[PDB]
RNA sequence: GGCGCUCAAGCGUGUUACCUAUACUCUACCGUCAGGGUUGAUAUGAUGCCCUGACGAGUAGGCAGGCGUGGAGGUCAGUGACGAAGCCUAGACCGUAAGGUCGGGUCGAACGGCCUCUAGUGCAGAUCUUGGUG
RNA sequence: CACGGACCAAGGAGUCUAACGUCUAUGCGAGUGUUUGGGUGUAAAACCCAUACGCGUAGGUUGGGGCCUCGCAAGAGGUGCACAAUCGACCGUGAGUAAGAGCAUAGCUGUUGGGAGUUCCUGCCGAA
């Protein structure tokens, strides 16, 4: 929930210019909807899916791209990056050579993820190996560009890296295997254009009759809400949290005098009086 | 967002998770103090966190705070525990002052075990030197 | 505190089991002849002197009569016969449990022999061993 | 005849007679996940590991002090 | 009926966790009632329109009460004048949200209502007509 | 039932004693169900941990959870001539079990674990037919 | 024990698809569905526009979960969701109105159908 992100130059030095976050990143992150839509769409390569649900899943994936913990969870080596969501200067769109783009990626700190994808290449295990699906390798960083100026050609050859236009983002590209939080690199122009493409609090989304989804729960963290300050005033005193065992074993009163007295105090006096063996008058 | 992150990591793919035969789960995360995937355990799940981890002969302490959740490159602050075991525990308690007991207890236990491992690998690799 | 506790130490719950002095069987009384069913002197008749705090009965042969010295014997491994001797002659205070961890036996034996002499044939009884002959059924046998 | 009543106690379930739950291990990194749980768990080297890797795993396991269920397997027979 | 929502929505589960904790730790039955409502299926969560909110507030003494709808609220163009209130509900249609904001009212999630009224003080629960 | 029995080891009629079951009682354990405790956070996934109780035959019918077999996406910077996959293994460990892991044998070049969606668990018997053998 | 037995190897008793409906989850919401076409496209895809039509819209009192006051509590009340009860008005004697919920997708699944033997292991609920 930062206000803004700092652009980073291709060489690596942090850029003074800063860009406010778009409203997409503050959107619901729903694994279930993304999973269902991902299954339905992956069956096609057919299942009909509601357009609004599809956009919802896309927004959820985009929001997941900012949560570095989820990106680590999927497997990307985002341990060493300047920050998240990772933004790079717009000049990136105008690179013409693969080697220059790779060097810029090394400066960006995505070297580890690319090395992982390179090492992960292995021969296809199944018989699909001879049905045009022979080599399998892990997924690399995604580079988003507002407009192509030759960056697309440079980064085509390098393994693991896929580029997508801002106006055309894909759930399959954003959330491989129905898993949220793919590592993404946004060009500076792309980061700005995301607002126009998806919309902000006071800006139309540019999609006809579309608004970003609302949150059922205003706060993600339930621990903050449950603790709060006023609830604990409203809450009754707590228990032990590990119940004390009462009556693990049954002690028969007839055989154990202590519990017999506990159940009945008058038994003590009656024992002394021996009323049970009392003598009725002979009369 | 820590609760959301944890719930996704729990009911979806925690890539570092390994499902043992018993059914207990182990996060492979090197920074993880307790190698068991739980609410308190995944460094991914929790913003506030700490660990003892060995680098070379040293047994460093790594700190994680929600403030540096962004910029993951500089997230983990590195602190040198003194070779004296008592001083090391004192430093751990000091740095983990006013810090939830789970991480503190686990951190102390991990430091003890790593110290023992360093001692015993010195044992296995005793050489004629000195 | 030189080692932090690896794993944890589960403290045992407090136990409400207080040891109390033993309640001996009714037959066992000081000055009661006994039959030992195990050990070095199994099947040998002995005299009973006193009950110790650690629940080990103290017995004398006498070593003069049958060669069995002063010794501790467990109560359950012993049969008690109905014949008695008066133990008042022998004082039997000094020797105790910790003492066990010749002259004393002589002092005890003189007093015990003094009472043994009165009853006929008792010395012969204590001298000889006991065993089960064929056709002997213990359950009818009055000891 | 098998049935649920034969089920073993939870506290004793999935326990070898040595008292250690068996955990599969492929490489050194997976071994290191069992660093402190030496009392609760014992490592078991996978069937597909090569002989060169098994000696390294055994050395690291000895250093960590983690019991290996199947040492001297493919380095000795039976 | 149910012991937990059949839905696999993360946020609904979070709200259910919060409200079951409050119901366990609060004497007020309001938390229990809303907890049981959260489990209900779509058919058992009929939409409560802004129209019904207007009627519920017209009842005497309920003008300043916080209306609660465990579910969704839908707009109703039939009305021109709508009073100001701080409705709380799971979801709000764009029309209903605009109507509430326009009339000086405001819409809150159920967690924000829990922070406001842990015991449900001055609350008014409403349920839509489940004719079919 | 068999061997055997005939003042019965054959009957009916009464008496006790004695043997013992998926029956009943108590305890421990395993499962299903129900009622609960537990966050200014738990010394382990609030789908966690813990407490308490009830039940476990069940025909007709119906529901759930696991094991195994392939397909695809993602993932383990997985595994591999210091021997991958496949098959066998009256060997060891685990699980109530379907089975799983390891060891060994065999094998001799690549394949497996894990999250998701998608296909998909072993036998019986008949008409006979064909080859081959009388 | 009572009842039957040439011999070895195999092979070994029919197919895709439709209509209506209950329940559950998700998206939107007096709306809802696009794809009937086009643009765009590291190119069946993915992203986006219209273009239409489909199915929707066009009060009295009592009880009442809940919330407010008083009360330590039982209660005293006050107020009243859904819905019911009867009491009626109006529209046109009910499906009534006097403050609507549906559409779409997916899962499971009942019935009708178009040619149209046993059943991996465990558990659960249970007529007659
Ligand atoms: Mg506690
Ligand atoms: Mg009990
Ligand atoms: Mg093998
Ligand atoms: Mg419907
Ligand atoms: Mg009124
Ligand atoms: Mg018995
Ligand atoms: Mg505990
Ligand atoms: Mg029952
Ligand atoms: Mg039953
Ligand atoms: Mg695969
Ligand atoms: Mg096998
Ligand atoms: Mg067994
Ligand atoms: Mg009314
Ligand atoms: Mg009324
Ligand atoms: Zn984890």
């Amino acid at each position: 929930s930062r206000p803004q992100v700092t652009v980073h130059s291709l060489t690596g030095e942090a850029t003074a210019n800063a860009l406010p976050l778009p409203a997409v990143f503050s959107a619901p992150i729903r694994p279930d909807i993304v999973h269902t839509v991902f299954t339905s769409v992956n069956k096609n390569k057919n299942v009909k899916v509601n357009h609004n649900e599809k956009r919802y899943a896309t927004a959820s994936a985009i929001a997941a791209t900012a949560v570095a913990s989820l990106v680590l969870a999927r497997g990307h080596r985002v341990e060493k990056i300047p920050e998240i969501p990772l933004v790079v200067s717009t000049d990136l769109e105008s690179i013409q050579k693969t080697k220059e783009a790779v060097a810029a990626l090394k400066a960006v700190g995505a070297h580890s993820d690319l090395l992982k994808v390179l090492k992960s290449k292995k021969l296809r295990a199944g018989k699909g190996k001879y049905r045009n699906r022979r080599w399998t390798q892990r997924r690399g960083p995604l580079v988003v560009y507002a407009e192509d100026n030759g960056i697309v050609k440079a980064l085509r050859n390098v393994p693991g890296v896929e580029t997508a236009n801002v106006a055309s983002l894909n759930l399959l590209q954003l959330a491989p295997g129905a898993h949220l939080g793919r590592f993404v690199i946004w060009t500076e122009a792309a980061f700005t254009k995301l607002d126009q493409v998806w919309g902000s609090e006071t800006v139309a989304s540019s999609k006809v009759g579309y608004t970003l989804p609302s949150h059922i729960i205003s706060t993600s963290d339930v621990t903050r809400i449950i603790n709060s300050s006023e609830i604990q005033s409203a809450i009754r005193p707590a228990g032990q949290a590990t119940q004390k065992r009462t009556h693990v074993l049954k002690k028969n009163p007839l055989k154990n005098k202590q519990v017999l007295l506990r159940l009945n105090p008058y038994a003590k006096v009656f024992a002394a009086e021996k009323l049970g063996s009392k003598k009725a008058e002979k009369t | 967002s820590d609760e959301i992150v944890w719930q996704v990591i729990n009911q979806s793919f925690c890539s570092h998770r390994i499902k043992a035969p018993n059914g207990q789960n182990f996060c492979r995360n090197e920074y993880n103090v307790t190698g068991l995937c739980t609410r308190q355990s995944c460094p991914l799940a929790n913003s506030k966190y700490a660990t003892v981890k060995c680098d070379n002969g040293k047994l460093y302490l790594y700190m994680k705070t929600p403030e540096r959740a962004h910029t993951p490159a500089k997230l983990w602050e590195r602190i040198k525990l003194s070779k004296n075991y008592t001083k090391a525990l004192q430093q751990i308690d000091e740095h983990l002052l006013h810090w939830s007991k789970f991480f503190r207890h686990k951190c102390k236990q991990r430091f003890t075990k790593l110290t023992q491992v360093m001692i015993t690998e010195r044992r296995l690799a005793l050489r004629e030197e000195e | 505190p030189k080692w932090y506790p690896s794993e944890d130490v589960a403290a045992l719950k407090k136990t409400r089991k207080a040891a109390r002095p033993q309640k001996l069987r009714a037959s066992l009384v000081p000055g009661t002849v006994l039959i030992l069913l195990a050990g070095r002197f199994r099947g040998k008749r002995v005299v009973y002197l006193k009950h110790l705090e650690d629940n080990t009965l103290l017995i004398s042969g006498p070593f003069k009569v049958n060669g069995v010295p002063l010794r501790r014997v467990n109560a359950r491994y012993v049969i008690a016969t109905s014949t008695k001797v008066s133990v008042e002659g022998v004082n039997v205070e000094k020797f105790n449990v910790e003492y066990f961890a010749v002259e004393d036996q002589k002092v005890v034996d003189k007093a015990l022999i003094a009472e043994i002499k009165k009853t006929p044939l008792l010395k012969q009884y204590l001298s000889a061993s006991f065993s089960l002959k064929n056709g002997d059924k213990p359950h009818m046998l009055k000891f | 005849q098998p049935k649920i009543g034969y089920g073993s106690n939870k506290k004793t379930k999935f326990l070898s007679p040595s008292g250690h739950k068996t955990f599969l291990v492929a490489n050194v990194k997976d071994l290191e996940t069992l660093t402190m749980h030496t009392k609760t768990y014992a490592a078991e080297i996978a069937h597909n590991i090569s002989a060169k890797n098994r000696v390294v795993i055994l050395a690291r396991a000895k250093a960590l002090g983690i019991k290996v269920t199947n040492p001297k397997g493919r380095l000795a027979l039976e | 009926h149910r012991t937990a929502p059949k839905s696999d929505n993360v946020y609904l589960k979070l709200l259910v966790k919060l409200y079951t904790f409050l119901a366990r730790r609060t004497d007020a039955p309001f938390n229990k009632v809303v907890l049981k409502a959260l489990f209900l299926s779509k058919i058992n969560r009929p939409p409560v329109s802004v129209s019904r909110i207007a009627r519920a507030l017209k009842q005497e003494g309920a003008a300043n009460k916080t209306v609660v709808v465990v579910g969704t609220v839908t707009d109703d163009a039939r009305i021109f004048e709508f009073p100001k209130t701080t409705v709380a509900a799971l979801r709000f249609t764009a029309g209903a949200r605009a109507k509430i904001v326009k009339a000086g009212g405001e819409c809150i999630t159920l967690d924000q209502l829990a922070v406001r009224a842990p015991k449900g003080q001055n609350t008014l629960i409403l349920r839509g007509p489940r004719n079919s």
